[PDB]
């Protein structure tokens, strides 16, 4: 089960990435339009006014339009949606980066299988009733399974460090995106002074142009900037929660406070990290799985199986 | 915005003052397109320009509000548990 | 489909890369079909079949709109390079050929039958209830009959597929074709990507119909068709690298010989022989995807497990 | 569920207020005065928004 | 679907070729809809009802845009070759005829019923565990399904040997496909050279325009030539596949299948030499996978039925 | 669908002809919507409201582009024949009515229920193990078959609806061929329009070129060919429903071949759909005979 190991911030970032992909696709379809920039030459040769004849054909106007689109419009105003698509693709790929690793996937699947089968175990309810037959043999087998999990997962710390690496990658990518987008968002202007030297072709040298979708691209850039800022705030909170409490050390003393048996130990490394995952999901899962960690609980359950 | 210039103006306003003959503005097609783009950007109200995008944003936020409890894990776990055990 | 097991990480990586290349091919083809043209303006001053380039007012060329359209069409046909015109069709054809090379494994009927039968028995063994008990080491009549039939079908299927290797040969040929085509694609695209220019000087000799000899043209989609091409080249490089790795994976170890020493030594069933040929190849592919499938299947081919299964069937 | 309901109803109130207030500014005839006399020759134009 | 088992490599190859030619037909038709115009400029100096072809200033034709459009439409209708105008429609029609000829096997109700019955009995023989148990040399439900299946096979064998309708239908389909391939190659190879970029039109519209002869450029002519070359290559491949299929039908009598190798390998040495349509569908099975016929052949020998009834008597 | 067997070769062949007719109708419809127009040019010189045609220099017309568009629209509305303008819509309507006639035998709930009952019992007899035993030589299934026979021999509404559908599908074919053949010669490339817009344009008579006429010609010819095929198929269908009586079915061949000779002669709707069964594949009818004979019921 890969949905359960995803906290609220991960789903929020996934939906923000989906929205950013939609923004990029909309920007690309905006770039599909043929009519992009409209240019007019400068210094052309009850008050009644008269129009200024520029003595230019339609083809000369099209040539001026394309020359000023290529050599006067800023590269950001032309290739913003493609950059958005690339950035949102990299953001989506790195969202499940700690999910797709082989060992990480194996330990996550083992943890969710063990935790789910513990959740439908009658003896968990039996031990909760004790705190506040055949199923005894199943509980003994599940205790050996928990010990096997402790020997199989706790020796490593790949998951927490790899999650920290993915979160740091998200934070730095948000920083770079915000930085260059704030630096280049002012380049998307309506009126552009185009100064290409096509005087030998059209007769004029200075042109004033307008980018027709400059306002729409500016709004799209500001919306993308807001989405990236929300993404960065979410990732900054993720970093704060990751680093303010040591996820290499899960204190089961909160279980010890209301549950009388004190034998359950303080898990370390990957076990503590994934238990913090499940605590963010639902703390009842951890408070129930706590009772399967003790050895004197196994001796009692062994005593109960002996009496049966 | 199909824009036509006002030949006679009076205090920054159109004056509006033997067969009839068309008015000759002496403007190119591209000068007309430039005027259309400039007046569409500058003097058209923002609501007319951004009504569909505002509607799309409002509907997306409405759908997110109507489907937030289905996606928020703390409530989604309880909801799927309730639905599954109640149906079965 | 059912063949998701047989596709390792390199195969799904090339599948996503081919999907992305098809996407950019569709985008480039849409742009080429819709708005690919050139704006050609005649050069008033001509010198040695070239433009002299010796308030301000415009230059009157005395050309109609249709003379301009004719000049644009003729200088798009004659003077713009074929790569700039047919890059989207070339990337579409290359992506289609790569997808055909990927799926010819699945579509060739002999290898399709072999892969489908292998996948079917592997999926029914992976979900067989007897596998959990065998790994944990009475039997239901239906379950015992299913287990006996499954054991006999695994034995006869092993005898059926061990005779010849046609799946491995097709995979070898497909990887070789995919790396050779990658080399050719990279070579010719790198050579011809420099011909996509924004400014093209055309000289088509239509002076009898237009009045000018040399025209200067702007190809509006050139720069875009530049960067997309570069992007395309990047994707191809990735594709080629992946294929190269797969080629190395074919050559560093013999793919037609599989040893169960990773399972027969750990498990009590040390009687498992070394399978060969196509069976070895698909089992190695499973190990590339997930060793759990091969580990759970490995109990169904040893004869000690057969003896204990017959003992359990007799005990019922 | 409560919070979703109050958020939806207050957003409905805001939407209806601003949309009803600004819905009358969508006009067919728009008089523009954009000061492009140096490029065109006329200052005030009477545009039609189809 | 269920008919995938009956389609050998030539059939699936032709199907993928046909879908590719459908893709190019759709593309050509879309482009013929959207950008199949031509740009016609009048010849200013007419010499013997032709074009003399005899700083610089543009030529003034004194023609409106609408006169240019009228000249374009008239010369496109009259003086453009019919191949350059209806190549994608002809390609679509040919591909649809290929699809209809290939799939009329599955749509003719008598042959479709025979093929569906054959597929159903082969698949339920594949699912039968007793078929594998007998070849390896008793459950009640297994016995019921087995007895029903052997009776099913005897009934089908008595039914299908009456007439070779399916084999004759396949012969007619292959013959139709090969003769249509020959005709397509002949006329397309003859008429592909008529797609030219530069054409001269002489339509006698001097009463409305003022010019007699015009020089026209067809912008889609080179792309249509590329598409025609692609279509010719695809049809050549399809025709070569059809040659191989016809040679496969004519190499050996497909109305006569001998189980001699199969019954020599197996303990049952009395599998009859079937003939006619059943032999034909079994030859197609061997073309897809010999294992299907290998496992189905045990249902035809009388010794297998004798031992089946002996084991039923032991069970009952 | 569920009635994969009740449709004989003529039904499926006409269905595919209808599909190809529908796609060419849609193609012609988008053709007429997107770029269908006509380019109209006046005759400058005049001789009794004509043009005389008394190096070369182009003829000036002093017409604006909008005057040309007005002439195009007016001549397209007035002097282009209505067939050349509404051929794809007529084809689309005809194919929609053809598909409605074909699928009304499927969609009417009474006939749909009867067909689904027969299909369900026929399929469950086809997969039943007891028919093989009977042919070598289920009681609730036999009682269900008898009850269905008593239910379905009451009326012949299915055969009557099939007959009515055949008559509509042949008379519509006759009308389509008559009107399309009569009016296919009105799709001309070059037309003459005399629309009297001299007060707005200055010219009276114009020569117009219809760019998509020739395509709309050959498609129509193509359409005619397809319709002919449809009609020919329907023609033989009429013969198939007039040479033999489908309301009475004789099981004589099967009851002679089988050991049981007590299979009665089936009548009414049961007879009609069993005739359809025999047209598709005689195995289903031969197999359903042994689920009807009361002697085999006594053996069951
Ligand atoms: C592998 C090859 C596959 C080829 C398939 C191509 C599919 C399209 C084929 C049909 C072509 C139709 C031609 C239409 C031309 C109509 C007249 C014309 O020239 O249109 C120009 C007109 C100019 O824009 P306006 O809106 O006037 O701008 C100013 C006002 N805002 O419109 C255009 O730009 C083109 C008109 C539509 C043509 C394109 C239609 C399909 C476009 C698909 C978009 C692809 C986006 C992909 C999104 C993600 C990209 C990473
Ligand atoms: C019953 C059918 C219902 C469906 C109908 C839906 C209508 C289509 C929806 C898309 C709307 C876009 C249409 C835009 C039209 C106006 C644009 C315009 O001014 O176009 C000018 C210009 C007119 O001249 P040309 O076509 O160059 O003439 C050359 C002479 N041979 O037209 C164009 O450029 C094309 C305009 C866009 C066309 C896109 C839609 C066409 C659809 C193609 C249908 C066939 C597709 C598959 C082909 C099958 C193989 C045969
Ligand atoms: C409740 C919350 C209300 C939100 C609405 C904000 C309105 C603020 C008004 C600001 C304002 O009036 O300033 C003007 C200013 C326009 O300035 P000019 O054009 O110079 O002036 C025109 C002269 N009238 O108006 C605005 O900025 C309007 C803001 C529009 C924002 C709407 C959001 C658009 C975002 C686009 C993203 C949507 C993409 C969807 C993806 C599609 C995927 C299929
Ligand atoms: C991350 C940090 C980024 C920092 C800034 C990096 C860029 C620095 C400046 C680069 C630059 O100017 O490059 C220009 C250069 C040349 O083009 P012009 O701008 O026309 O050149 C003429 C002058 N205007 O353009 C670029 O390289 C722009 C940058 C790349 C943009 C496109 C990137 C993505 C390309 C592939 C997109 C594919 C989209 C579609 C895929 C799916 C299809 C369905
Ligand atoms: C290295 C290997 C190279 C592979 C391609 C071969 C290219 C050879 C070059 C031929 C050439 O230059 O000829 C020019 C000639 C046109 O120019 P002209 O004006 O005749 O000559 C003037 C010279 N500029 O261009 C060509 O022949 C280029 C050939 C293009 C080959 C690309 C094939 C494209 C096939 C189309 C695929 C269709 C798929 C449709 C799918 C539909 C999906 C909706
Ligand atoms: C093998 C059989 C070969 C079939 C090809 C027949 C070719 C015969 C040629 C006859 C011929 O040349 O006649 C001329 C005549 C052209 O005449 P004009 O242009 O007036 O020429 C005037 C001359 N100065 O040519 C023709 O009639 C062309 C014949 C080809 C017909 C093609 C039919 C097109 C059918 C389209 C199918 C529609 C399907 C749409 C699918 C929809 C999917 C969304
Ligand atoms: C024999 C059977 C006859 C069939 C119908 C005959 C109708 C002819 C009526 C008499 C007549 O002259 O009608 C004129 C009149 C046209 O007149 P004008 O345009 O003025 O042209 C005058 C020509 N100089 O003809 C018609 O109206 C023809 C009517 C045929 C169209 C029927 C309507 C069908 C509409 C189809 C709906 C399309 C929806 C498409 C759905 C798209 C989904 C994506």
């Amino acid at each position: 089960a890969f949905r359960v190991l995803k906290p609220w911030w991960d789903v929020f970032t996934d939906y923000l990435s989906v929205a950013m992909l939609m923004i990029g696709v909309f920007g690309c379809t905006l770039q599909v339009m043929q009519d992009k920039i409209i240019c007019l030459p400068k210094r052309v040769q009850t008050v009644e006014m008269k129009g200024l004849k520029t003595d230019l054909d339609l083809q000369q106007y099209s040539f001026i339009n394309q020359m000023c689109y290529e050599r006067a419009l800023h590269w950001y105003a032309k290739y913003f949606p493609y950059l958005v698509l690339i950035h949102t693709l990299v953001f989506m790929l790195c969202s499940n980066f700690w999910f797709k690793f082989p060992g990480s996937s194996s330990k996550i699947e083992h943890f969710i299988s063990i935790l789910g089968k513990c959740f439908d175990s009658p003896w968990t309810t039996r031990a909760l009733s004790e705190v506040s037959k055949k199923e005894g043999e199943q509980a003994k087998a599940l205790f050996e399974k928990v010990k096997k999990f402790r020997l199989h997962v706790e020796e490593g710390d790949i998951l927490y460090a790899m999650y920290v690496r993915q979160t740091v990658l998200k934070v730095i990518k948000f920083l770079i995106i915000i930085a260059y987008n704030s630096a280049l968002v002012s380049k998307v202007q309506f009126t552009v002074d185009c100064n290409v030297d096509i005087q030998d072709m059209t007769g004029y040298k200075n042109f004033s142009c307008n980018h027709t979708m400059a306002h729409l691209f500016s709004k799209l850039s500001f919306c993308y900037l807001c989405f990236v800022s929300i993404y960065g705030l979410t990732c900054l909170y993720t970093l704060y929660w990751l680093f303010y409490r040591s996820l290499r050390e899960y204190s089961f003393e909160y279980v010890r406070q209301e549950t009388g048996i004190d034998d359950i130990p303080d898990v370390k490394n990957d076990f503590a990290f994934m238990l913090h995952m499940i605590d963010q999901y639902d703390p009842l899962y951890s408070k129930r799985f706590a009772v399967f960690l003790s050895e004197v609980s196994e001796n009692k359950l062994k005593q109960l199986n002996l009496n049966n | 915005m199909i824009c036509l210039p006002c030949k006679w103006v009076t205090k920054d306003s159109c004056n509006d003052s033997t067969g009839p003959t068309g008015i000759k503005y002496d403007l190119d097609r591209h000068q007309y397109n430039y005027v259309d783009a400039v007046c569409y950007e500058n003097r058209l109200h923002w609501f007319a320009k951004y009504f569909p995008y505002l509607v799309l944003l409002h509907t997306l936020i409405f759908l997110a509000c109507s489907n937030f409890w289905f996606k928020f894990p703390r409530t989604s776990s309880k909801l799927e548990h309730f639905v599954s055990i109640l149906l079965k | 489909p059912a063949y998701r097991i047989l596709k390792p990480w390199w195969d799904v990586f090339t599948d996503y890369i081919s999907i992305v290349m098809l996407m950019i091919a569709v985008f480039g083809g849409t742009l080429q079909v819709t708005q690919d043209k050139m704006i050609c303006l005649p050069c008033k001053w001509v010198t040695k079949d070239s433009c002299n380039d010796s308030g301000p007012t415009g230059i009157k060329y005395d050309l109609d709109r249709h003379q301009y359209n004719y000049v644009d069409a003729v200088c798009y046909e004659n003077r713009l390079h074929w790569f700039a015109k047919y890059f989207p069709y070339l990337v579409l054809l290359h992506t289609l050929i790569f997808l055909a090379c990927s799926n010819f494994w699945f579509k060739f009927p002999r290898t399709s039958s072999k892969l489908e039968h292998f996948v079917s028995i592997l999926l029914k063994c992976f979900d067989s209830p007897w596998t959990t008990r065998a790994l944990s080491e009475v039997l239901d009549k239906k379950e015992g009959e299913q287990a006996k039939a499954l054991f006999e079908k695994v034995k006869k299927f092993r005898t059926h597929v061990e005779e010849g290797d046609i799946v491995y040969r097709l995979y070898m040929r497909q990887t070789i074709i995919k790396v050779i085509k990658f080399a050719l694609i990279i070579c010719y695209t790198v050579y011809y990507v420099h011909n996509i220019k924004f400014d093209v000087d055309c000289t088509v000799d239509i002076e009898s119909l237009t009045g000018y000899r040399t025209y200067r043209c702007a190809h509006p989609l050139a720069t875009l068709f530049k960067i997309l091409a570069s992007f395309y080249i990047s994707l191809v490089i990735f594709y080629g690298l992946i294929c190269m790795y797969t080629l190395w994976w074919m050559l560093r170890r013999s793919l037609k010989k599989y040893s169960f020493e990773s399972i027969r030594e750990e498990s009590s069933y040390s009687d498992i022989p070394d399978v060969k040929n196509d069976f070895a190849f698909m089992l190695h592919l499973i190990d590339q995807y997930d060793p759990l499938y091969s580990k759970r299947f490995a109990v169904f081919l040893s004869e000690v497990s057969e003896n204990k299964l017959r003992q359990l069937n007799l005990n019922n």
